Formats: structure tokens, sequence, C-alpha cells
């Protein structure tokens, strides 16, 4: 058999990992976020 | 005795402060909300 050997190859690529994030240039002290302890204010 | 009354005893700017860091630092601990 001149076809001595037929090799499989299975082949995949991976994934691309991606978010929604908000911007805004007008705006709060927080510009964008994601889509109770309050020790902040101890400091001052 | 413990006397926390602190009767022989006299300051304006540092009890009141005491005060204040008193209120602000238990209400802090409460809010930690710890389960210990």
């Amino acid at each position: 058999q001149c076809n001595e050997d037929n090799v499989e190859r299975d082949i995949q690529t991976e994934e691309i990992e991606t978010r929604e994030v908000w911007t805004q240039h007008p705006g709060e002290s927080t510009v964008v976020s994601g889509g109770t302890s309050d020790a902040v204010v101890m400091p001052k | 005795i413990k006397d926390p009354a602190r009767d022989p005893q006299y300051a304006e700017n540092e009890v009141d402060e005491m005060r204040i860091q008193k209120d602000l630092e238990l209400e802090q601990y409460k809010r930690s909300s710890s389960k210990s």
C-alpha cells in the first residue's frame, strides 16, 4: 500500500476574552462601572 | 472602680475629639459585620 498511513489531526484555536466597559468624560467621580463598610471616610 | 466620669481632670479639644473618635470608630466596627 503506497498510502502506508494517513494521520488525522484536529486543531482548535483558543477563545478571546472580552468585556463591556463604560466611560464618560463629563461626570461623577466614578467614571464608568462594569455591567457598605464605608471605612473610606474614617481616615478623614 | 473605673471612674469613667474622669471628674478630677480637664481638657477641651482632647475630650471633644475623643468623643468624636469613639462614635466614629464604634460605628465602623459594627459595619464590619464580622461573623466572629
